[PDB]
């Protein structure tokens, strides 16, 4: 997965 | 509240170098990964490089047009990003922007620059009134989109202004008005406008992810009359 931190 | 100020373009020769600068603020700008996308008419939107986390080891992916070419950096104790171009071509010549988080909310400004395989399918335009409802769609030509192609929707508006409305398929970006949605309809990403206004006639564009890349759709053009 890409960047998916709040 | 957040501002990515970019620095650096200008007019460039075949084969020369140049460093685009990004500064941000109003976010914790080292919890998050940065990106370089640009925009040429000829080619469209096209991301360009990711940089991840100090955790991460600062790793870097590139589009495969640039890569041996271009350097993607960071430097958390200024807030900053940025991008080294090496043996600049023709092909380099768009408009350049910094942009992040969940996955890309926040846009810088564009800086100018001017040197002198999937296919993500968007509607070219599509025509509404206020208080209607309509849905922009966002094929791949790899086969179904799913919640593991993280699909993005950002707006542009003039003058190459870009804000990031939906990210992770259906996830609204802070201060995204509650008229802006994200769905997956029929195998394709969706973004839905649930009642038209007439400042959301702009080009909207859809981003997909592929295990460790982007490819931006066309763009949709939204024409909303009356
Ligand atoms: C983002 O949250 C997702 C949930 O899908 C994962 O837990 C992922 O590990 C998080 N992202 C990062 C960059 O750590």
């Amino acid at each position: 997965a890409p960047d998916c931190r709040p | 509240q957040v501002q990515l100020q970019e620095s650096g373009g200008g007019l460039v020769q075949p084969g020369g170098s140049m460093k685009l600068s990004c500064v941000a603020s109003g976010f914790t700008f080292s919890n998050y990964w940065m990106n370089w996308v640009r925009q040429s008419p000829e080619k469209g939107l096209e991301w360009v490089a990711e940089i991840r986390l100090k955790s991460n080891n600062y790793a870097t992916h590139y589009a495969e047009s640039v890569k041996g070419r271009f350097t993607i950096s960071r430097d958390d104790s200024k807030s900053s990003v940025y991008l080294q171009m090496n043996n600049l071509r023709a092909e380099d010549t768009g408009i350049y922007y910094c942009t992040g988080v969940g996955q890309f909310a926040y846009w810088g400004q564009g800086t100018t620059v001017t040197v002198s395989d999937i296919v993500v399918t968007q509607e070219s335009a599509l025509t509404t009134s206020p208080g209607e409802t309509v849905t922009l769609t966002c094929r791949s030509s790899t086969g179904a989109v799913t919640t593991s192609n993280y699909a993005n929707w950002v707006q542009e508006k003039p003058d190459h202004l870009f804000t990031g409305l939906i990210g992770g398929t259906n996830n609204r970006a802070p201060g995204v008005p509650a008229r802006f949605s994200g769905s997956l309809i029929g195998d394709k990403a969706a973004l839905t406008i649930t009642g038209a206004q007439t400042e959301d006639e702009a080009i909207y564009f859809c981003a997909l992810w592929y295990s460790n890349h982007w490819v931006f759709g066309g763009g949709t053009k939204l024409t909303v009359l009356g």
